[PDB]
């Protein structure tokens, strides 16, 4: 649904 | 009791929350993001995360509060008014959704990374204007 | 605490693994905070109190570790690692009556457990150290 910033 | 964690531990905790989100574990992801929003009042990613979790659980008014603060933390990020506009729509608030999709299109138009979102924001805006008219 | 209440099994475990991971990385006060949360939020689990007691020892908080190991022993009476590490703290605290007891008890528990067969003589050797 929402596209979150990728971590690492 | 978690106050004062290093950035590197916060980063791993954000990862943990993101991963629970990707697996549709929205209640758990919400709690991790809510923790991080307490630990770091300025990192827009955490408010995007909290908002997205609440949206997926149908908590639109609480999703709007998180998105609204997030948008204060990164005035260029199109995701905030865009997903806020979705929540306004599910609440039956056409004027709020029109405003959000309008802002989202403007923010997304200014950034090449956000070309797909700009087109979606324009499509949604057109849809909403059609319903008001 | 209040808010972080009610996480799933899988999330708790991943949180535990992050604590451990930060402990293995030398970030002991971050690990400590993670372990204390786990001790408070989840139902009793051996590894939490051992993890927390392990952090506290690395930080020279020998009294606070001893609290963690003593709660552990209380809730898990067949686990030899609690009195063993508690004895270790008793030593740093200069309490050789305390140390002697924990090593003695650590030794006795491990001898009754095939998986802990090696551990029984770290305890045994440490026991002979104390009685002198």
């Amino acid at each position: 649904r929402v596209e979150l910033n990728a971590p690492r | 009791m978690l106050r004062g964690l290093s950035e590197d531990t916060l980063e791993q905790l954000y990862a943990l929350g993101f991963n629970q989100y990707q697996a549709g574990k929205w209640d758990d992801a919400q709690k991790i993001f809510q923790a991080l929003c307490m630990l770091d009042h300025y990192d827009a990613r955490y408010f995007l995360g909290l908002g997205a979790c609440r949206q997926s659980l149908g908590l639109y008014e609480q999703a709007l509060q998180s998105y609204s603060y997030g948008a204060l933390m990164d005035i260029n990020e199109p995701r905030f008014p865009f997903h806020a506009a979705e929540c306004h729509l599910q609440l039956g608030d056409l004027d709020g959704a029109e405003s959000g999709f309008y802002s989202a299109r403007a923010l997304a138009a200014a950034q090449p990374a956000h070309e797909a979102l700009a087109a979606r924001a324009g499509a949604m805006l057109e849809a909403v204007t059609a319903r008001k008219d």
